[PDB]
This record gives structure tokens, C-alpha cells and sequence, in this order.
């Protein structure tokens, strides 16, 4: 009942262009950016 | 490997530079540590990362028994208002050959505290003087 | 914050702190039974 | 609860007097969502934004990562493009050795609260 | 089962790899803790919920006589500067056949302290330097 | 009357169920505990009121010899990370004869930490791990 289950993966963080016209969703990506350390506590 | 020659602690040899303050008798506490900083993962249970930041040497605690020459010290001690210097100290361990197992060297002293002898009219003891020293690193 | 910088000025151990705050996605773009009761 | 009106069918069939038959209900649903998910985005020119992004994700590892970013992309373009359906979770169970990523979409049509999942039935 | 054959503290097998740190002579404090959290269920008492969270390895103390190859440590200790190489020592306990009763190993190690030897006239015994070292998870 | 003589500090009976712990040898700190609350009466000089708050369960160090069977304790702790289990055990005291005097059951278990052997090249005695325990309540 999982996916892929048994893994660790690694949080990361996306970056996309604004969007220009009459939108909503971002545009293309610029650049990914891949954590070296996942954070502690995460405070929403 | 003649029987090697592994090292003892009754031999040694202590001594500071500069101002007279000639051979001492006892150190304690040569000691480097490592200040360490712990950064727990969230997504990773069962372990802590162990980043290595820095390096802390600790203080040296010299004595030896009280002579006349303990002026010496205390004008050392009290030239801190006027200009202080800071000689190179040595730390050396021997065997009972008088050869050389390990010399460690002090790069620059620095006095911190000195407990004077404790006076006691029962106790059957020789007066020794206590002489802390700062540290600046290890000569090699 | 910077802390334990590398020899010849570059640094070693940063630690950053973000604060993120959402952005609405809006603009997505009644027949009833009738029971016994 | 919620009208779900009527239309046409994706594969279309004759019917049976003639002309082109026309299906309602909770059946009509699966045609929106089988149109919704299968074709790519930018497939129709004039509506670019139309149409899953699942193949953006195509060759990825194996891992819930990339489940994770599956599951954001089915709930953003099933809820823009098709407001009549509430979604009740998304499954992503490799199954058949991890060689291959299977989608299980549960959904309701709101008020109605009756649990479906999307088959796509070839 | 032949009367068994019981663990003891005297026979093991101390080392350490990579540089070369050699084979150690006493261990201490190896240990694995388990941090757990409290939480008090305000409904009911009699008891305070224990939940696990993380776990936690300790440091390890070696220690060993102070032999000429004790530049070896100094040099590894001081290589923070220019970067460490973290190898993966071995903690073993054995009968006195020689055979193995439960050996454990260090995935990753880092120096924390190197207190020397605490050289005494009058004490007899053989300078023991220390060597304290950082730990990660459990090799297997 | 007959001489009912008590639990004797020597014969005893220690027991972890489910994971392949076996049985140990020695105990520790097994105790119950209250969390009173004091409230001084103002206009009353005399005393200071004692309610009951609560009730707490201290830890416990369950202590064995070192044996090939520490494996599974390791296994066990280290499972934290995939799914933990407490299983059921049991701390009784008993007479030369083998008879039962109290026999009390952790109703659930969480281990805490786990002291290694102290290994030392000198000192004549058993390598003796200690495995710590978390309490969950009292079982009837």
C-alpha cells in the first residue's frame, strides 16, 4: 500500500518565473535547488 | 623492534623560555579538543551529524616546589600592567634513558592564575607553588 | 548567519532562515432528490 | 447534489436510431477526467494550460519525491478544469515491480458523497 | 553447549583506520541513546505517554600508552584546517580463545579531545594519553 | 504463622517478551511516583496544603553480562526507524525456594539507551551492558 516505499529523499526547493499575463500558474522553471540538510522543525 | 621502549610518566622534562622562571616540576591537563556542532536531519532518525568546527586548546596547570626563585613569577605575573611577554614553554615526556618519546612545545604562554603554597603547621608536605598557563597552539 | 569561515575568506557553515507565505491560486476556471423524509 | 448536465462521449458511438448518442450522470464524469488527464499541455494551441503535465515526470526515480510531485500535479489541473468533482485523495502505487508508477484518483461528485475511482478502461 | 563461553572485559581488540592511529588499549562509554518525548494526556492520569524521537550515539574515550606514534594523533587532530578524513574504527570484544563474542564498528569517526599524559614525580604509572572520538551509526 | 521470609535482594527473576531479549540479570530504579502540588493557604500559618497531581513512572536499567545474543537489543533499538514494538516484561522477586513473593509487568516497553561494555586491559570483571527501559504503567 505505498510507493516507492522504502526510501529517503532529499526536500528541495523549485523556483519558477512569475507568471506574465493573464495567469496563475508559475512559469517555467529557473532553478532547482536541492537542500544539503533537511530542516529540523518545519513551523506552518 | 628491541624490546621496544614505550613511554613512562615519572620521566619528563618542563621548562619555560624567557623570564627565568627555570624547570618546573608537574604539569596536568595537556589537552586539544574539537568544538564539535550537532545538526540533527529532519527526514533521518537514528543519527545525529557530527560537523567538525574549530579547535580549543585548554589550560596547563605547572607546579613545583617553592624556591627563593618565586619572584621571579610573581614579577612575571604583575608585569601584565606594564607589558607582558609571552616566551615559548616546552612539555616533554622521557623514558629512563633520558631519551625522547614525545616533545610537545608551547607556541606562546600566557600566566592565568597562581595558587601560592598552602601553609599548614600538621601537614608533613613541601610547599609547591601552582603556575596556570594560557595556550596559543603546538610548535612543530 | 555565518559561522566557521574558511581560510582565505570564504564560508563554510551558513545558516539562512526563510519565510514563505502562500500565494492564492484562485478563479477555477444542483439537482436534488426527494426522499421519503 | 451538484448538477452534472449531459453532453457528448469520447468514443462516440452512433447509438441506436441514429446520430450521436449522449451521456449524463456519474458516467459522464469519466469522459471529462478521461479527456482532463490523458492529453499533455499544450496539445490544443488555443487552450494551452488545458491538460495534465504528468509527462514532465516521466523517467524520474522511483521515489515517493517523485509521487510526491505527481500527486500536486493531478490535484491542481483536476480541481482547475473540473470544479463539479471533489477529489478524496490520489494513490501512487508502483505495483508489478518498481518499473512502472499507477495512478489511483478517488473522487465524489460533490454532495452526492458516493466514492468513485477513475479505471480508464483502455 | 559445551558450558557456554560468557563475554568478559579483559580480552578485546581496540583500532582505529585510515590514518595511522594504530591499535588503542581502552575504550569507554560506548553508547546508543534514544531521546524520548513526554507528553502528559490530560484526560487521564496514571501514567505520561513515552514516545521515541531520534536516536542518538554517544562519544567514545580511548585511551592507550603514550607511545612515539603519538605525533600521528596531533596530526590528524590539527588537519581540521585543510580537512579530515573520517575512517572507520572497530570496537571488539573477545574470550580468551581469541574468538569473537560481539564486535561493533564506527561508521564515521572525528576527534573531539586529546587530553595527554598528566605527568606526576611521584606517581608511578605509564602516561596514558586519551583520545576522544565522535561517533555516527552502527556499521553492519 | 510459618516464617515468610522477604523478597531476598539476590533471587529475583527479570524478563523482556517479544523481541528475542531473553532474560536478564540485574535491576535498578524501579519506582512509581506523584506530582503533589503545593498551594499556601494565605490566611492560614501552619502547614501548606498537599494535593495529588498525576502519577509517573520512573525508568529502569536492566543490566545482563555480555552475550553473542546482544544483537538483538542492538537490532531492536535501531528498529525505531521502521516501526518500533513494545512488547510486555516482567520484574519479580522470589525466595530461595522459588516461590513468588511480588511480581510486577511493565505493561509496555521503550527502550532508552544502551551503556556498552566498558572494555579495560586491567581491571578483572565481566563486560555487563546495561539496557535501559521506559515505563508504561503497572500491569493487575
Amino acid at each position: 500500500s505505498k510507493g516507492a516505499g522504502k526510501s529517503l529523499v532529499r526536500a528541495n526547493l523549485a523556483i519558477h518565473e512569475p507568471p506574465t499575463g493573464k495567469s496563475t500558474s508559475p512559469g517555467g522553471l529557473i532553478k532547482r535547488f536541492p537542500f544539503e540538510f533537511n530542516p529540523a522543525q518545519l513551523s506552518i | 623492534m628491541t624490546r621496544k621502549d614505550p613511554g613512562s610518566s615519572i620521566w619528563f622534562s618542563l621548562a619555560i623560555d624567557g623570564e627565568s622562571l627555570g624547570y618546573f616540576n608537574g604539569c596536568e591537563g595537556l589537552s586539544t579538543q574539537v568544538e564539535v556542532e550537532q545538526r540533527q536531519e529532519g527526514g533521518n532518525n537514528g543519527f545525529v551529524w557530527q560537523l567538525p568546527t574549530r579547535v580549543t586548546y585548554s589550560n596547563i596547570r605547572l607546579t613545583r616546589p617553592l624556591t627563593p626563585d618565586t619572584a621571579k613569577v610573581a614579577k612575571w605575573i604583575s608585569s601584565v600592567q606594564t607589558g607582558i611577554q609571552r616566551p615559548t614553554a616546552q612539555i616533554s615526556a622521557l623514558r629512563a634513558d633520558g631519551s625522547l618519546v614525545a616533545r610537545w612545545g608551547l607556541i606562546d604562554v600566557l600566566p592565568v592564575s597562581w595558587q601560592g603554597p598552602s601553609l599548614d603547621p600538621g601537614s608533613a608536605s613541601v610547599a609547591n607553588e601552582v603556575l596556570e598557563i594560557a595556550h596559543h597552539g603546538f610548535t612543530d | 548567519q555565518y559561522t566557521l569561515f574558511g581560510t582565505a575568506g570564504v564560508p563554510i557553515r551558513a545558516t539562512c532562515q526563510m519565510g514563505l507565505v502562500e500565494i492564492p491560486g484562485p478563479t477555477p476556471n444542483r439537482v436534488h432528490r426527494v426522499v421519503a423524509g | 447534489e451538484q448538477f452534472v448536465g449531459s453532453g457528448w462521449s469520447f468514443p462516440l458511438r452512433i447509438g441506436p436510431t441514429g446520430g450521436i448518442a449522449l451521456v449524463s450522470g456519474e458516467q459522464e464524469v469519466e469522459e471529462a477526467m478521461r479527456l482532463i488527464l490523458a492529453t499533455a499541455p499544450g496539445e490544443r494551441p488555443m487552450r494551452p494550460e488545458f491538460g495534465c503535465a504528468i509527462h514532465d515526470l516521466v523517467f524520474a526515480p522511483v521515489n515517493e519525491q517523485t509521487a510526491g510531485r505527481i500527486q500536486h500535479e493531478v490535484y491542481v489541473t483536476l480541481d482547475r478544469w473540473e470544479p463539479r468533482i471533489e477529489v478524496h485523495d490520489v494513490d501512487v502505487t508502483t505495483g508489478e515491480e518498481q518499473n512502472v508508477l499507477f495512478i489511483d484518483v478517488r473522487y465524489s461528485i460533490r454532495g452526492t458523497n458516493n466514492p468513485r475511482s477513475l479505471v480508464f478502461p483502455f
